[PDB]
């Protein structure tokens, strides 16, 4: 009969940068995606494997929450089969991936005049993610011949790569905050369920 | 036109402090890592240090107790400072963009745009 905590997800005040995804379990409660679907706000509300419409007729189990910052024309990487930094390096959708990815422009909330450097991505890495695989290590990366030792020098960086958040850039360069929602479709006991 | 000009560079005594500039043109500091190089007379280029553009910094672990990068990005000039500069530290200094863009071959240092680099010199006179 307890209403899913959806509010404390999309309007939570921090979300995570997208090396740090971050993951909340939604379980043992009923979620009204009819108010996220007829909800205006979201620019993109792609969902794969099943309608959008048909949510609040199916139970859910292990549904989960993974939120976070990315750049504007990079929201089209939060998809399956999807190429290039953020896919490869920060976060990969499987292929057989089913859920819905929401994705809305934040750029009155994440940018400063300054510049906003809180939102991180991971430039450079070994080898591509796993699907739903988390990467926090900030191991000086090796972009040349020469070992690095740990230390960084020629051919030697920090993996990680912050945005320059600001509000003069262009959408494409503007934050987009990104919660994608995973579901497992009627094969154990649900929690989660439409009204 | 993307360029760097380095200044602040002349005759120093030994033991004391001297700060350079990095003044650059055609881009900002804002999403680039800037570098300082060091070359010596007699050996190759050796690093000192790197400005992200969120600000932080690295150096070189055998040279870190001593220099200093900070940035101005009101006039887009990257600062070095350097204390107690002794007989090793006559050298000429360069300031150069790292690439963490696309790189068209093998490059030995990783830089895109280089600057013209001033002259240290330190001894008695
Ligand atoms: C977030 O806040 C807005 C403010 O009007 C509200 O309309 C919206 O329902 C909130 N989001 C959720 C998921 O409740």
């Amino acid at each position: 009969t307890n209403l899913c905590p959806f509010g404390e997800v999309f309007n939570a005040t921090r979300f995570a940068s997208v090396y740090a995804w971050n993951r909340k379990r939604i379980s043992n409660c009923v979620a009204d995606y009819s108010v996220l679907y007829n909800s205006a706000s979201f620019s993109t509300f792609k969902c794969y494997g099943v309608s959008p419409t048909k949510l609040n007729d199916l139970c859910f189990t292990n549904v989960y929450a993974d939120s976070f910052v990315i750049r504007g024309d990079e929201v089209r990487q939060i998809a399956p089969g999807q190429t290039g930094k953020i896919a490869d390096y920060n976060y990969k959708l499987p292929d057989d991936f089913t859920g819905c990815v929401i994705a809305w422009n934040s750029n009155n909330l994440d940018s400063k005049v300054g510049g906003n450097y809180n939102y991180l991505y991971r430039l450079f890495r070994k080898s591509n993610l796993k699907p739903f695989e988390r990467d926090i290590s900030t191991e000086i990366y090796q972009a040349g011949s020469t070992p690095c030792n740990g230390v960084e020098g020629f051919n030697c960086y920090f993996p990680l790569q912050s945005y320059g958040f600001q509000p003069t850039y262009g959408v494409g360069y503007q934050p987009y905050r990104v919660v994608v929602l995973s579901f497992e479709l009627l094969h154990a006991p649900a929690t989660v369920c439409g009204p | 036109e993307v360029q760097l000009v380095e200044s602040g560079g002349g005759l120093v005594q030994p033991g004391g402090s001297l700060r350079l500039s990095c003044a650059a043109s055609g881009f900002t500091f804002d999403d680039y890592a800037m570098s300082w190089v060091r070359q010596a007379p007699g050996k190759g280029l050796e690093w000192i240090g790197r400005m992200y553009n969120n600000g932080r910094t690295s150096y070189n672990p055998s040279l870190k107790s001593l220099v200093t990068i900070s940035r101005d990005n009101s006039k887009n000039t990257l600062y070095l400072q350097m204390n107690s500069l002794r007989a090793e530290d006559t050298a000429t200094y360069y300031c150069a963009r790292d690439n963490l863009g696309y790189r068209p071959s093998e490059n030995l240092y990783g830089m895109d745009v280089w600057g013209q680099g001033t002259t240290v010199t330190v001894s008695s006179s």
